[PDB]
């Protein structure tokens, strides 16, 4: 079956650090980074070939608009938080996230959510048309987005207009986000106060899942199993690390397993 | 507050003479508000690139920073991470695995 | 395409 995501998120920050813009907001096609917007540049620029060779120079102008203008209206978010918070300055953050996901062509759900200071503060709830407050200082805003009829406006958003751009991208970028980089593995071993940890780790792989285990004589073996999860490379595939603790001597006892969809059957790796 | 979970790794499976990229990935953390700086034998590594700001699923940010660098066998890699929810600089070693 | 967010 056939999925696919669109997903943007949105940071506005008081406090981003020396150097470092006080806005932005990136937007994901199937958890892979295609567009992006900051306070510091004011414009959307494409973070894919393929978003960059098929989208026309209207298109840029256009969401370039929309990123001046979710800028401005979080400036003015972070202020309104802040009183109502009766907080004067340090630091804070309001977060956006929102998008839809689609299976075999229909969607499947649609999101719109608020965090201010790393915490729920709103959600909407597309089927009751309502919008949630976590906190008692999200009542107010709930009160006046329902009075607004914003339900109205983000229920089409996320079943209409998401849902028409997601199919979109995903037809430009069909081959791009359908392709295959097979992981390079090692398999390293460290022993200190007689313990040997055994590592394994996945280097360069797409998609982003991943089965890496460890096989004690041929048994899953996940007892000392520490995995790192998955972690990003800069050049758009993935990293993972897992070990194992061992007794000193018993390492071509157990091995790596990794199960990716660039391998057509699981690759075994030893010390 | 959330403190910075942090991991240091090469996009390739390291050798000797041979190019790569040195990564150093921060998960987890709230604020966002954070410093990250790889080091080659406690002197900070020139061209270090870093990505722009995002979070996860459960609202926490991350940050990946990354460099070419060719990895020596006579020299040692680290990342130096600061945060708010820290007291001190946090330094996490590279093993080049080879 | 990204959407407008709100006011508080």
């Amino acid at each position: 079956m056939e999925l696919h995501t669109l997903r943007y998120i949105q940071t506005a920050m008081t406090d981003p650090g020396p150097g470092q813009p006080w806005f932005v907001t990136v937007g994901y096609v199937d958890g892979e980074l295609f567009v992006h917007y900051n306070s510091t540049a004011r414009r959307y620029v494409p973070r894919t070939e393929w978003i960059a060779a098929k989208a026309d120079q209207q298109y840029w102008d256009g969401q370039t608009q929309i990123g001046q203008g979710n800028e401005q209206i979080d400036r003015e978010n972070l202020g309104i938080l802040q009183r109502r918070y009766n907080q004067t300055g340090g630091s804070h953050t309001v977060q956006w996230m929102y998008g839809c996901d689609i299976l075999e062509g229909g969607p499947i759900r649609g999101y719109y959510q608020m965090a201010y200071d790393g915490r729920d503060f709103t959600a909407f709830d597309k089927g009751t048309m309502t919008f949630t407050a976590a906190v008692p200082e999200a009542v107010p805003t709930k009160r006046k987005w329902e009075e607004e009829s914003e339900p109205e406006r983000w229920k089409n958003y996320l079943e209409e207009t998401c849902v028409e751009w997601l199919r979109r991208y995903v037809e430009y970028g069909k081959a791009e986000l359908g392709r295959r980089e097979r992981p390079e593995v090692r398999v390293w071993g460290k022993e200190a106060d007689g313990i040997l940890t055994l590592s394994c780790r996945a280097h360069g792989f797409y998609p982003r899942p991943i089965v890496v285990s460890w096989l004690k004589d041929g048994a899953v073996r996940g007892q000392d199993a520490h995995s790192g999860g998955i972690v990003p490379n800069g050049d758009g595939t993935y990293h993972t690390w897992v070990t194992i603790d061992a007794q000193p001597g018993d390492g071509d006892k157990y091995q790596c397993r990794v199960e990716h969809a660039s391998l057509p059957q699981p690759g075994l790796y030893s010390w | 507050d959330l403190t910075p979970k942090v991991q240091v790794y090469s996009r390739f499976p390291a050798s000797a003479g041979t190019k790569n990229v040195l990564n150093c990935f921060a998960a987890g953390f709230h604020p966002p508000k954070i410093s990250i700086t790889l080091m080659k034998d406690g002197v900070p590594m020139e061209g270090a690139q870093y990505s722009d700001m995002s979070f996860n699923d459960d609202w926490t940010f991350q940050r990946l920073v990354h460099a070419d660098f060719t990895p020596s066998s006579g020299s040692t890699y680290a990342c130096k991470v600061e945060h708010e929810t820290l007291k001190e600089p946090q330094v996490y070693k590279w093993d080049p695995e080879f | 395409l990204p959407a407008c967010v709100l006011e508080v």
